[PDB]
């Protein structure tokens, strides 16, 4: 019961009042900050000036020749020019971070508003001689911030940990929601550095608020074994629980529930095997079976090797891929990338140009030297990046598959220093390793001690 | 302030660095150094604006180009030392008493844009590089204490850095528009400094392990729109500049937040004020301060020299004096206050030196 | 031999004494350790309890470099021994149980482990 034009003037008045006050406040805080600070300067510059007084540092004295000319007509001065003895410089290198595996990389205020709303409400209160008219007036003066409907609901103003004092009572899927959506089944880590697609719902398909929510969860894992649910809840017994009850394409796992891995399956479309990570039937004909070799696994006789795949520690049970985790030298010679059994490399300036990489120990033909690690980027991020790279005559970009590029520029491992050559002693082989494409660097021929490594970048550049 | 002299080095190349020796005893004459071309020149200040040419060094390499220098001393000899570096990414340690190049460090993957000695430990040298990283060296024991850079380091060339008054922290700035804080008072950093002094190559077959510092204690891109080419602490407050013709006085966190309590996750900055000037929109233009941090001076691309009194409270009411001379029309790359602030030296693109005397 | 080598992490040269050894190429570079704990904390909708369990789990997995599903039963056991004292001391036992069921939900660990770990954590708390 007060004028709209009036209320809009009140908005403008109170805004300029609040804003001018907040400003004057900041102006003082600043003048205080400067003073508080200058005492700190004084205190500390004294500490230094004292330290200085207890030192008697020797003066500098007079010394191919050089001269100095004065524009303000002072006399010309001539002095002998001492030569600083030549120091050898290393080749150019920019900052980079070490990697052991690939690293995926993706491509009015609310304070014053509430103050003003309440400052105006204070005037509506004084008009007796959270009202709706106050919202219609602020909306009119700040249309961008939203309608009076929007500003009304905007004015009004995570599940608590079960271990905490405020442990509320919700379902099983709310107590587990974080764990379930943040866990990478592929590398056994929360918010992993390689897999960006969140786990499909079928992958995680097999009293007090802190006891109630723990019950709903435990009767999803255990079901009717309340004599065990009691052991875990601890603070309860079977009797208590019982009563409570009555009250080349990148591989990505497939999830087509109540459907086979047919011509409509992403795995099948991408012409990719279903791995241990897919949610299809145990009997799925498109799954990779693994190998039943006794050892070696480095010939066309091994289905893994032949399929340009490393062995699977969960399927290749007879060759040695699944065993001796402490050792890096095992019976299976087809799991070097996954175990990270790289060879010793040495950094030194190249015999051609820049920096190079030199093998420490001898290597046989086709033997695994190192993995080529870097950031996993989209083909677009690669285009953006490349524009910059071309300014420096760089190309530390290496295709992984149709979707990704490993960029060893910002981060990678020592093999980033292997130079390009059309006559190389090394080759790059992208291998499927436990559902992940990885660039392996193997010897093209036998290499001896202290030899420089070269690979033909051109082959790692064609997605033609 | 009055322009009492103007000198010109024979090489006719820009002079990027000018530094006064603030280690001179009381009574000893005011000595400053100049870096430019592949040269390092030393001068003595005398009455009636007389500048006396003392020493001059030249790199054996013609393609060397020095950008920076810094003064220190030998703690067990009482000798002043002068560190220099530039394009070739090599640090040289010159002893002007011995008249030798007593030490040199090769390690930076590119040019060194700034050299700074720790305010309390003379053996601790900070080098700032175009390779995107900072490096703390222990010049007594000839070791690399740390490499400040990496995953959360500078994404581009590092242009400037500064220690605080007590030497507990470094603030770095670069071409990535970033200002990063690096605490050297952490248990890790102090253990690294302790261990560096203990490191004896003749007592081991193992190299000294350098700390790789991938994460700063604070980072911000919210102060400036372009590259940041100069940063100095003003107590616990920061003074930094870009090519937007302003020196911005700001601080990490919110107004009331104490620097030593700022978390690495801190997303706030507070702008306390700014110092306005004109025609300084070219990069690699550095401002400097008084020992007592009461004066601040910066030069123009056109040769104007601005001097502010920091003693006044609000920076918008800050007393500015514009030092100008008809013959001085080149880009002032750096300024340097004599310890006592009686002299202010400015170096230019035309190989010129300008002496401005107080009173 | 007779060629001068450099450390990949510092570009400083190798002394003859060091005999061609450059090994700051460790399985878990320190920075990946801080990057992970830093990224978890950045989560708004995740509570402080589930956060500290996730961080501690990741650091365990990163240290041992588990790569097989067959390694997951042993990974929980090793976690409860190596990080058990910390789990108790930080009050995270309920969020830990919640992690063990998450693992079972992902078909990575046996029901027998889900409680053998819980049994081992209590045996560890009773030692206080
Ligand atoms: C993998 C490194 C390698 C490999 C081999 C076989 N041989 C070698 O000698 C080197 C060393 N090397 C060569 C020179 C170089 C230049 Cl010229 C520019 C660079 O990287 C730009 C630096 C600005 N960039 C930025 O993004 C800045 C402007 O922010 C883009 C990448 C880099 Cl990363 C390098 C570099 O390290
Ligand atoms: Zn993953
Ligand atoms: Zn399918
Ligand atoms: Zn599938
Ligand atoms: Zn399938
Ligand atoms: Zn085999
Ligand atoms: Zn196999
Ligand atoms: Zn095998």
């Amino acid at each position: 019961e007060k004028g709209p034009i009036c209320w809009r003037k009140r908005v403008k008045s109170e805004y300029m009042r609040l804003r001018q006050l907040k400003r004057f406040r900041r102006a003082d805080e600043v003048k205080s900050m400067f003073n508080s600070n200058r005492q700190k300067i004084q205190e500390r510059t004294e500490i230094l000036n004292q330290e200085w007084k207890q030192r008697r540092i020797q003066p500098v004295h007079i010394m191919r020749e050089c001269s100095v000319t004065s524009d303000l007509d002072f006399p010309k001065q001539v002095i002998p020019l001492k030569t600083l003895n030549a120091v050898a410089s290393v080749p150019i290198m920019y900052s980079w971070s070490p990697l052991q595996q690939n690293f995926m990389v993706e491509d009015i205020n609310d304070e014053i508003f509430v103050e003003l709303v309440n400052a105006l409400g204070q005037l509506d209160r004084r008009d007796e001689k959270p009202s709706d008219k106050i919202f219609e007036a602020i909306s009119s003066m700040f249309p961008d911030k939203g309608t009076a409907e929007e500003l009304k609901e905007k004015y009004k103003e995570c599940t608590p940990n079960i271990d905490g004092p405020n442990a509320k009572s919700v379902q099983r899927e709310q107590s587990l929601h974080s764990f379930h959506t943040l866990f990478c089944r592929r590398c056994f880590k929360y918010d992993c550095f390689l897999h960006p697609f969140h786990a499909t719902p079928n992958t995680y398909k097999r009293w007090s608020g802190a006891e109630a929510s723990m019950f709903r969860v435990l009767i999803g894992t255990y079901y009717d074994n309340f004599c065990a649910i009691a052991r875990l809840i601890g603070t309860k017994t079977c009797r208590q629980v019982y009563e409570f009850r009555v009250k080349v394409y990148n591989y990505q796992p497939c999830d087509h529930p109540r459907q086979p891995c047919d011509n409509s399956c992403p795995c099948v479309i991408a012409q990719n095997f279903c791995e241990k990570f897919c949610q299809c039937s145990s009997e799925c004909q498109n799954r990779f079976p693994g190998c039943r070799c006794k050892a070696q696994c480095n010939t066309k006789q091994c289905p893994c090797y032949l399929a340009v795949r490393e062995c699977d520690p969960d399927l290749c049970l007879t060759c040695g891929a699944a065993d001796h985790w402490d050792s890096k030298n095992v019976s299976c010679k087809n799991c070097s990338i996954q175990r990270g059994s790289k060879k010793h490399l040495l950094l030194a300036p190249s015999d051609v140009a820049g920096w190079g990489i030199f093998i420490k120990d001898p290597v046989q033909k086709n033997e695994f030297i190192s993995e080529n690690c870097g950031e996993i980027i989209s083909q677009d991020e690669a285009d953006r990046r490349g524009k910059v790279y071309d300014k420096y005559m760089c190309s530390f970009l290496f295709n992984l598959n149709n979707d990704f590029v490993v960029d060893a520029t910002r981060k990678g491992n020592k093999i980033r220093f292997a130079n390009h050559s059309v006559n190389p002693n090394c080759y790059a082989k992208v291998m499927m390793v436990n559902g992940d494409h990885r660039i392996g660097i193997f010897a093209k021929r036998a290499i001896q001690t202290g030899e420089e490594l070269f690979f033909d970048y051109r082959y790692s550049q064609a997605d033609a | 302030f009055k322009c009492v002299n103007s000198l010109k080095e024979d090489h006719n190349q820009p002079l990027f660095g000018v530094q006064f020796n603030w280690h001179s005893k009381e009574g000893d004459p005011l000595v400053f150094a100049t870096v430019g071309s592949n040269r390092v020149t030393l001068y003595e200040c005398h009455s009636q604006g007389e500048i006396r040419l003392l020493q001059s060094y030249v790199d054996a390499d013609a393609d060397e180009n020095f950008y920076t220098c810094a003064w220190t001393y030998d703690s067990n000899t009482s000798h002043p030392l002068l560190a220099v570096a530039g394009s070739r990414g090599i640090i040289r340690i010159i002893n002007p008493i011995t008249m030798q190049c007593i030490k040199h460090y090769v390690g930076h993957g590119n040019a060194i844009n700034e050299l700074k000695f720790h305010p309390r430990d003379p053996n601790l040298l900070l080098s700032v590089s175009k390779d995107h990283a900072l490096r703390l060296w222990n010049i007594q024991t000839d070791t690399l204490v740390a490499i400040f850079g990496g995953v959360e380091g500078h994404r581009d060339e590092v242009l400037s850095a500064d220690y605080d008054l007590l030497g507990e922290k470094i603030m770095s700035c670069g071409m990535d528009h970033s200002l990063k804080l690096w605490r050297i008072n952490s248990k890790r950093m102090m253990n690294a400094i302790k261990e560096s002094y203990d490191y004896n190559p003749n007592k081991t077959n193992r190299p000294f392990i350098s700390q790789k510092i991938h994460f700063p204690d604070f980072s911000t891109r919210d102060i400036h729109r372009n590259y940041v080419d100069c940063v100095r602490w003003l107590g616990d407050l920061i003074l930094s500049k870009s090519c937007e013709n302003a020196i911005v006085c700001w601080k990490p966190g919110k107004m009331e937040d104490d620097i030593d309590k700022i978390k690495p996750s801190e997303s706030n900055v507070t702008i306390l004020g700014r110092f306005d000037y004109s025609q300084c929109d070219i990069w690699y233009m550095r401002f400097s301060m008084d020992f007592w941090q009461k004066m601040l001076a910066l030069g123009n691309q056109v040769g104007k020299l601005y001097v502010w009194d920091l003693e006044v409270e609000d920076p918008h009411k800050a007393k500015c004096t514009t030092l100008t001379h008809h013959k001085c029309g080149a880009a002032i790359r750096q300024t340097s206050f004599s310890r006592d602030s009686s002299i202010l030296i400015a170096v230019c693109d035309d190989a010129s030196i300008w002496r401005w005397d107080r009173l | 031999h007779n060629r001068l080598y450099f450390h990949s992490d510092t570009c400083l040269p190798l002394r003859p004494q060091e005999m061609e050894v450059d090994d700051e190429d460790e399985k878990d570079p320190e920075w990946l350790r801080e990057k992970t704990i830093t990224q978890i904390e950045e989560f708004s909708d995740v509570n402080e309890g589930e956060k500290e369990v996730m961080k501690l789990w990741n650091l365990h997995v990163m240290k041992h470099g588990f790569i097989a599903d067959n390694q997951m039963n042993h990974a929980c056991m090793l976690f409860v021994e190596n990080y058990g004292q910390k789990i108790i001391k930080k009050n995270l036992c309920r969020n830990f149980m919640l992690h063990l069921v998450s693992m079972h939900d992902f078909n990575l660990i046996s029901i027998m482990s889900i409680d053998k770990a819980v049994t081992k954590l209590r045996e560890m708390q009773q030692k206080l």
